[PDB]
């Protein structure tokens, strides 16, 4: 998106592009640790059971320690996954 | 080209005499924008005669229409099972009102 | 247990309208949990040092950046041809041209033209140079803080006051009346005789040296003498040059009237003399009501003695004492209704009598002004009104105030209202009646048929006050008159010689256009105090609902059930109040405009002619001077009115989005939301995230308040934006 | 009680025909609280042309 | 005919029956008295 | 939840349980009125405050009423 | 003269408000022959107009810088501008509104009162209607008489 | 005299549709409505949609006691049956709500004494002056 649509789309327009991606990670990184800051006080909470309609055990995915990962994965993921749109179309 | 369609005229008082604009034609009067008189020219309407009959045509047929209704609500109104001819009601309503209309206007 | 701290019953809804109502219920200290009279008086103590720490704040932070971004040293030196700059801008989502266009005045990048008057008031007070600006924003500053300090220590234990100090109310009035009015304006006049008056005669007198400069030759020798006049003996000549010593005199309090003629605004020598004399009455007055001394008035029985003979005003006052002393609602009614009318006083007379040296040669500021006080003014107004039936509800005793003039007001309410109604019907028939038939005259040719009446009863007025042009010969204007012959030789030299330039403001020229439009403000005002005082007075209880008063201010409705019932507390009365308001203000400030508009232009006859009909609103008025505003850019290229046309249609757009939640209502919003809400949960991957605070429609009364915000917020823009891009 | 069809003032301010005129249509004789039923010519918003009252909420005029 | 009557005598037709009367009176007026601004 | 109240007017004609949509209101015996019975309102956790109630009594004036108060996840009418 | 505005009978701009109006429809008249229907009515119209004009100065209403005729609205040089017709009002409307008094008072005594306000009984109206002509001593009367006030 | 026994009996034909459970109906109360139709004859679903009633007994699942009102006022006039109806709580729980007390709550059954009943005229209510200084409202007194 924001290399070739940007206001330096008509000229630096890739490392204009590249960090801008990196941005809307971090802030979902806030949006998903402030998320996760007020929802999860005592224990998961999810449809315990598969198709089948045996008690399997309960997600990670809704937890205390659950989103936690999970916004740092949002992170480390996109942090790094940015930087490889723009060492194959750039460098 | 150079006369504006006029339909409409105002009497003399209270100023609305200003309202009979420069129309053409030598006639002082409201331009209407409803289209009749390209609508006339398209029928092969030539002289005012005409309209004025095609007028009082009209009139009776209002009166026949007026007829008609307070007959079929007074004298003899239709059966429930009449109403539900869909089939028939279709097929005549297709082929008499459009076809004929479209045929007879096409004459 | 969660926010709102202050409410159980809120804080245990498990929507967002939790959220809606806890912002909403934030201020209002008699409806929170566990409240008492003494957390209530205190809290609001408390509140009111913020309050001002806020204002204090704000006024230090315009001096910062005209002192640090403006042109405030080349505005002194040349107030007629430069344009007062308010501050810079840092918009990185400027273009190139944008940054040239916004460079304006003598600034190093773009920056906007100040249309406060705040230039003009410091410049005639005495403001020099940034400096000043700069010591007064660090002072300001210092008394914002002591202010939040002052807050904070009242709110301890050892510092908390006693609800008895609080309902002291004697002693509050005599410290206000004598210190708050009557020092604080014997101060003011301090700093016009020592500090604005020198700054005028160009003697720039600063902390340093004050206490070494004499503001008079024979200083403080008439004063304990009684030689008064001495003070008066030579004051500035009519060639005078403000800010120079060219013409200068050495009196520092007179009675001149009229202007300083190269400025064209009011005698600093008359404004001191003023602020000195009002200052005395203040201080005497001020020691009227009894405290610890034994000696003064007690208002109880001040009340309760007037109560005239033969019961034609019932048990009189009885008991207004009590009531008003226990009925904070009642006392914000009183302070908000006053503080309106002076609101709308001081537009309607700082335009007509500027005070400010080179003030009105900027029509942008005058326009600003007078149309930013009288929309102030006009929401105070419905505020005072607010708060009038929260009394009716919540405060008033029925028995305590058994027969009184309160009483009997509520006993004939149905008169009051019913005659107000008639005065409404009868101007709003009338007079646009007389309009329309004056555009149908104009469109049928013959604007000789219009109906003009000329406003004698005006024009009688400013006969009597001295302009001559009417030729009746009353009281200032006749020659062979006791008013005339006494004050010829004090002030009305300078009076009669300002009345009579129609190229000023004080008191214009008035014609039949004159005459329409006041009819027009009068529906304004008689038909926004019917709704206001309808539903202040109808608050308690009517022949639909008896028992309105056990719900309280603000209700949705009572159901569909027996008629219907939409729109029928208080509440709602304000809110229809509201529009009113808007409208009214709008059709004053366009009248103020105009009339102005077509003075500076040159241009008298446009108004005298156009005015008389509607479509010469529309057309000479709207049509013509908006040609320069729609015009800040288009495909072909932009100007520097920008900012003003992208805020025109900005308020329009918030304009339209308020008829969105005015005429729209809940049940069709809740159930689009009813089916999003299945939506999203059966969506996957979007199931994994779900919502803590279920998402509902907002409330009919929180539907009523964001309609009422969009629209004033949308009137009041796109005005100021039209206002200020024309007169510009 | 009042007689019955005799013209009879409401006194009871909460009332749709308060200070208004009705006719009583039956006082019932028994330990009921409201025993005046009075049934008038103009109905009130909730489409009722009738009413129980107290014996201290009529007066015969 | 006493059933035609009380219809002609309905608050709809008297009103137009009224106005087309008061009306005609103040256009009629306004002819051979016509453009009035006194009396 | 909501608050609903029955005042000592009512005549016991029934309307008002008969239109509830939540079963809030009953009729019980006593000794006042005419009809030998009284409306109560023991269900009020349940009320949405939707006011069929009061539009459906015939007493003047009205001998229900509903007070709207402290609003819960039944009193919101949510399925959700 | 009042308020210092000009008399219409004399004042320039009024009497040049007189040319231009005239002078706009001798430019339409130019545009067809005497004998023709719509040169009657352009020339009949200004006769019209050139007469309402004289009929002013003839009136004696003052005529401002403008050129337009103001109104004087208080005491006696413009008496008929506003005081008599005043009166004019204030009669008719009070004979409406006291044929509808009397009206309505009329019907009230009669079982179902509404029917009357519906199917309008015209030959009682009719009767009211002529009773009304003669209002204010009927009304003065009734204020003394104390049948005025509930 | 006893309320309902909770048993499991087949609900009756129905293709399925949008305006039924969700979110809530898992970790908040659901509602469950029992009784005896006697022919299969057709009813409208209250959150949407045609539906066939089977013979015998027949129970419902909703997530709102509207949702019971409506039906039961529907089965009640329309078809001149009687249905009973309760709650539903996630860890398996139930509340019996109707009827109450086997009776319909139109027409009158001893043992239920009266609740927020106000013994007086509502105008016979004290200004709320005299409720401030609590957490009490204008009516209780
Ligand atoms: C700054 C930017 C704005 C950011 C936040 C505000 C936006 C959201 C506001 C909408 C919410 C309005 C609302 O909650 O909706 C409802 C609210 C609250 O209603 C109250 O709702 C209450 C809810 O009760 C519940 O809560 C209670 C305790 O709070 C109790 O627990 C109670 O038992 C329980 O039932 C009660 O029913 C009360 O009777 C009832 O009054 O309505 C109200 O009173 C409104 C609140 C008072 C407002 C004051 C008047 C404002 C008039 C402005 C005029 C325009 C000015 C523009 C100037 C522009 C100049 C440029
Ligand atoms: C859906 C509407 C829409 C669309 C299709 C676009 C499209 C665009 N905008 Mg955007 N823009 C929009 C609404 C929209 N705008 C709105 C509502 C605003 C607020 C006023 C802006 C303010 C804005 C700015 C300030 C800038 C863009 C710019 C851009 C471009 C780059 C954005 C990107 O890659 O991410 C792109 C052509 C950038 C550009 O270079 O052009 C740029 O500088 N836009
Ligand atoms: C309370 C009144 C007030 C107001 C309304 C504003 C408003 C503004 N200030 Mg601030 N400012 C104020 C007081 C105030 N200032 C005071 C008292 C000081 C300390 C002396 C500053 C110091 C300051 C700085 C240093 C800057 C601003 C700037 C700004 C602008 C951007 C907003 C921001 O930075 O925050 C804005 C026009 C920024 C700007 O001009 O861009 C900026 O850089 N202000
Ligand atoms: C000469 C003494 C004096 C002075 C200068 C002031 C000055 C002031 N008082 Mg007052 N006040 C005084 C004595 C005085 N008070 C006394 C003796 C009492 C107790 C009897 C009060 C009780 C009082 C209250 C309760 C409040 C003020 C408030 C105010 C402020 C009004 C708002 C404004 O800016 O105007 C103002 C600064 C208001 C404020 O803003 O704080 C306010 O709430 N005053
Ligand atoms: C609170 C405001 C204030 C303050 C602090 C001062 C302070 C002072 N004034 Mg004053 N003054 C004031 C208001 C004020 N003035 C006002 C309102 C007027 C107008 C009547 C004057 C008019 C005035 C004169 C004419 C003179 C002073 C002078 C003085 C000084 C001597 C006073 C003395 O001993 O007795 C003193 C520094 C004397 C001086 O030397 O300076 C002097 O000649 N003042
Ligand atoms: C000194 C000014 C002042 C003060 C201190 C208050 C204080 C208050 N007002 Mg406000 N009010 C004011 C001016 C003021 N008002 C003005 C100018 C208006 C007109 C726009 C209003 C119109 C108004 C209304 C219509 C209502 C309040 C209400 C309130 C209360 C709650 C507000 C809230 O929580 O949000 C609170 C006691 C609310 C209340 O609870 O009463 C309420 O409904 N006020
Ligand atoms: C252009 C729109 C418009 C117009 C022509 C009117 C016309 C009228 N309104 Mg207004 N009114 C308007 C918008 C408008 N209203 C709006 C938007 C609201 C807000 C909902 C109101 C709320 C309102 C109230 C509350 C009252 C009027 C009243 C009146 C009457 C005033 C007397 C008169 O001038 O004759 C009149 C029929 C008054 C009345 O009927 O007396 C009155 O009390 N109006
Ligand atoms: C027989 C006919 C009749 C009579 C004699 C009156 C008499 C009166 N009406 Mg009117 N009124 C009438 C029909 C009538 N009304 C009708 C048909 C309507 C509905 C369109 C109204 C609507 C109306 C209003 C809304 C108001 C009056 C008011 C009044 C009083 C003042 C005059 C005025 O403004 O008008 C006056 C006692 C005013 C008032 O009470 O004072 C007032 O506010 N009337
Ligand atoms: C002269 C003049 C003037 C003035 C005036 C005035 C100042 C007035 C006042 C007035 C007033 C101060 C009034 C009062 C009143 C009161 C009352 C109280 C009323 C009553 C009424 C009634 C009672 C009525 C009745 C009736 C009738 C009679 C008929 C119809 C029906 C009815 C029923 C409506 C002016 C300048 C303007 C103009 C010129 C002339
Ligand atoms: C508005 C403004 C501002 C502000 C202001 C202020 C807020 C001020 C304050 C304050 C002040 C600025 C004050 C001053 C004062 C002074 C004084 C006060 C002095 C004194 C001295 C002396 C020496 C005296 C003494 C004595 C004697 C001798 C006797 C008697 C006693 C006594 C002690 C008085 C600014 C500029 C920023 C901006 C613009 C405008
Ligand atoms: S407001 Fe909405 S709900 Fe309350 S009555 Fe009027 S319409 Fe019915
Ligand atoms: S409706 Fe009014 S009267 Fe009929 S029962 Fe319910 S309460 Fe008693
Ligand atoms: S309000 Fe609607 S729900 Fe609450 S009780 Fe009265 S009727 Fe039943």
């Amino acid at each position: 998106p924001f290399i070739k649509l940007g206001p330096l789309r008509n000229v630096t327009a890739e490392i204009a592009g590249s960090l801008s991606a990196a941005g809307l990670v971090l802030i979902l990184a806030l949006c998903l640790s402030i998320y996760g800051s007020a929802q999860f006080q005592s224990t998961p909470s999810i449809g315990v059971k598969t198709l089948s309609g045996r008690s399997v055990a309960r997600d990670p995915l809704f937890s205390a320690d659950g989103w936690s990962e999970f916004a740092a994965g949002f992170l480390v993921g996109g942090e790094a996954g940015v930087a490889w749109a723009y060492v194959c179309t750039q460098i | 080209t150079h006369i504006k369609p006029s339909a409409q005229v105002v009497w003399p008082i209270v100023g609305q005499e200003i309202l009979n604009g420069d129309v053409g034609g030598g006639f002082q009067g409201i331009q209407i924008t409803s289209g009749f008189f390209q609508l006339w020219r398209a029928s092969g309407i030539t002289s005012e005669l005409q309209l004025y009959t095609t007028a009082i045509g009209g009139l009776v047929m209002a009166a026949a229409m007026f007829f008609a209704g307070w007959f079929h609500y007074h004298k003899a109104a239709p059966k429930l099972e009449w109403f539900q001819n869909v089939e028939s009601m279709l097929n005549h309503h297709l082929g008499g009102l459009l076809g004929l209309g479209s045929l007879a206007w096409a004459g | 247990k969660l926010f709102p701290k202050f409410s159980q019953g809120l804080a245990q809804d498990p929507t967002t309208r939790r959220i809606w109502y806890g912002l909403a219920m934030a201020h209002d200290f008699e409806s929170h949990d566990g409240m008492t009279e003494e957390n209530l008086y205190q809290k609001i103590f408390a509140s009111h040092f913020g309050q001002l720490s806020i204002i204090f704040l704000w006024t230090s932070g315009n001096l910062f950046h005209v002192a640090w971004q403006g042109n405030f040293e080349q505005w002194v030196t040349d107030p007629v041809h430069i344009r007062p700059i308010a501050h810079a801008i840092w918009d990185p989502h400027f273009g190139q041209p944008a940054v040239e266009a916004f460079t304006r005045g003598g600034a190093s990048g773009p920056v906007n033209i100040s249309t406060s008057g705040v230039y003009q008031w410091w410049y005639t007070i005495g403001m020099r140079t940034n400096q000043d600006l700069y010591v007064g924003s660090v002072f300001l500053a210092l008394v914002s803080a002591i202010f939040l300090f002052a807050g904070w220590l009242h709110l301890q234990p050892n510092f908390q006051p006693s609800l008895s100090w609080f309902k002291d109310a004697e002693s509050r009035l005599n410290h206000h009346l004598s210190g708050l009015f009557g020092v604080s304006s014997l101060a003011w006049t301090g700093h016009l005789v020592h500090v604005a008056i020198p700054e005028s005669r160009g003697q720039h007198v600063g902390w340093d040296n004050f206490l070494s400069v004499l503001p008079h030759p024979q200083g403080l020798t008439p004063f304990f003498t009684g030689n008064w006049a001495a003070y008066a003996q030579s004051p500035d000549t009519a060639s005078h040059v403000f800010g120079t010593a060219q013409g200068s005199g050495q009196a520092i309090l007179t009675f001149l009237g009229g202007f300083h003629p190269q400025t064209q605004s009011l005698w600093l020598t008359d404004m001191a003399h003023h602020h000195l004399a009002i200052a005395v009455i203040f201080i005497v007055a001020g020691h009227m009501y009894r405290t610890n001394f034994g000696i003064g008035h007690r208002m109880q029985a001040i009340l309760e003695a007037h109560t005239p003979p033969s019961g034609s005003l019932g048990a009189g006052h009885k008991g207004l004492f009590d009531t008003v002393n226990n009925s904070l609602h009642f006392q914000l009614g009183l302070a908000l209704a006053s503080v309106g009318t002076i609101t709308s006083l001081v537009a309607q007379h700082m335009y007509s009598l500027p005070p400010y040296a080179f003030q009105a040669i900027d029509f942008t500021t005058q326009a600003a002004l007078y149309t930013h006080h009288q929309y102030i003014a006009g929401f105070i107004m419905c505020g005072a009104f607010a708060h009038g039936a929260i009394f009716f509800i919540r405060d008033y005793d029925p028995e305590q105030n058994k027969g009184n003039v309160l009483a009997r007001m509520l006993d004939h309410k149905e008169a009051l209202i019913s005659h107000l109604s008639w005065v409404s019907l009868f101007l709003g028939f009338h007079t646009l009646g007389l309009y329309v038939h004056n555009d149908v005259m104009q469109a049928f040719g013959t604007p000789e048929k219009q109906i003009l009446i000329e406003p004698v009863f005006a024009q009688w007025i400013q006969a009597a006050h001295g302009k001559a042009l009417y030729g009746f010969d009353f009281l200032l204007s006749s020659k062979t008159s006791a008013a005339f012959a006494n004050g010829q030789s004090l002030w009305l030299p300078g009076w009669l010689d300002a009345i009579n330039n129609n190229q000023n403001s004080l008191f214009l020229t008035i014609g039949p256009g004159d005459f329409l439009v006041h009819h027009a403000i009068a529906l304004g005002l008689h038909t926004t105090t019917l709704i206001l005082v309808k539903g202040a007075l109808d608050a308690r209880g009517s022949k639909l609902m008896p028992d309105k008063k056990d719900f309280g201010y603000s209700f949705p409705c009572d159901g569909p059930g027996r008629g219907g019932t939409c729109d029928i507390s208080a509440y709602d009365a304000f809110y229809l109040a509201v529009f009113w308001m808007l409208n009214t203000i709008g059709w004053v400030t366009f009248y103020w405009h105009w009339k102005h508009l077509t003075l500076w232009q040159g241009n008298v006859a446009q108004f005298d002619e156009s005015s008389t009909y509607l479509m010469g609103w529309l057309r000479d008025y709207l049509w013509l001077n908006s040609s320069q505003l729609i015009n800040g850019y288009n495909p072909f290229g932009m100007n520097s009115l920008s900012v003003w046309a992208w805020t025109f249609l900005f308020g329009h757009l918030i304009y339209a989005t308020g008829f969105m939640f005015l005429i729209s209502w809940r049940g069709y919003w809740q159930e689009l939301i009813e089916t999003l809400v299945w939506a999203h949960e059966k969506t996957p991957l979007a199931n994994l995230v779900y919502w803590k605070d279920k998402p509902v429609a907002l409330s009919i009364v929180q539907a009523r308040l964001v309609g009422l915000a969009h629209f004033s917020v949308g009137y009041i823009f796109t005005y100021a934006a039209f206002l200020i891009a024309s007169t510009s | 009680g009042p007689k019955r069809g005799s013209l009879v003032k409401i006194l009871r301010p909460e009332s749709y025909w308060f200070n208004q005129v009705g006719k009583v249509v039956s006082v019932d004789q028994s330990g009921v609280r409201y025993p005046v039923v009075v049934r008038f010519e103009n109905q009130n918003y909730a489409g009722v042309t009738t009413n129980n009252y107290a014996l201290d909420e009529v007066v015969a005029a | 005919m006493k059933d035609f009557t009380t219809y002609l005598s309905t608050a709809p037709v008297i009103a137009t029956i009224w106005f087309t009367f008061t009306a005609g009176l103040l256009i009629e007026i306004n002819r051979y008295f016509p453009d009035p601004l006194v009396f | 939840a909501h608050i609903v109240k029955i005042y000592d007017t009512c005549i016991g004609c029934t309307q008002c349980v008969r239109a509830c949509p939540l079963d809030v209101l009953e009729m019980v015996p006593w000794d006042g009125c005419k009809a030998s019975q009284m409306a109560s309102a023991p269900r009020t956790e349940d009320c949405v405050g939707c006011k069929r109630c009061e539009t459906a009594c015939p007493t003047d004036f009205l001998s229900v009423r509903v007070y709207l108060g402290s609003e819960s996840t039944r009193s919101m009418g949510l399925s959700y | 003269d009042i308020a210092g505005l000009t008399p219409c009978s004399e004042s320039k701009a009024y009497a040049k408000l007189e040319k231009k109006e005239l002078k706009t429809l001798e430019k339409r008249l130019k545009q067809y022959e005497a004998d023709s229907a719509p040169a009657v009515a352009l020339k009949a119209t200004m006769e019209r107009t050139k007469a309402r004009f004289a009929n002013y100065a003839k009136a004696g209403l003052l005529c401002g810088n403008d050129g337009l005729p103001h109104l004087i609205a208080d005491p006696y040089g413009h008496a008929g501008e506003v005081f008599i017709p005043t009166f004019g009002f204030l009669y008719v409307a009070g004979y409406i509104g006291y044929v509808g008094r009397q009206y309505l008072i009329a019907v009230k005594g009669e079982a179902k009162p509404t029917d009357k306000e519906i199917i309008i009984d015209v030959p009682l109206a009719t009767k009211l209607a002529w009773q009304g002509a003669g209002w204010p001593l009927a009304a003065v009367q009734e204020l003394q008489r104390g049948t005025l006030l509930e | 005299t006893v309320p309902t026994l909770n048993p499991d009996t087949p609900s009756p034909i129905f293709g399925g549709s949008t305006g039924g459970l969700l979110r809530k109906a898992q970790t908040e109360e659901f509602y469950v409505i029992t009784w005896e139709a006697k022919k299969e004859q057709i009813f409208e679903m209250p959150t949407g949609g045609a539906a066939i009633m089977r013979q015998g007994p027949n129970l419902l699942k909703f997530g709102k006691k509207e949702q019971c009102l409506a039906l039961t006022t529907q089965l009640r006039n329309k078809f001149k049956l009687t249905p009973c109806f309760y709650r539903v709580f996630p860890d398996g729980k139930v509340q019996y709500l109707h009827p109450a007390d086997g009776v319909y709550p139109e027409k009158v059954n001893a043992g239920r004494v009266g609740a927020n009943q106000n013994m007086r005229r509502i105008g016979q209510n004290v200004n709320p002056i005299k409720v401030k200084f609590s957490g009490r409202m204008m009516s209780p007194a």
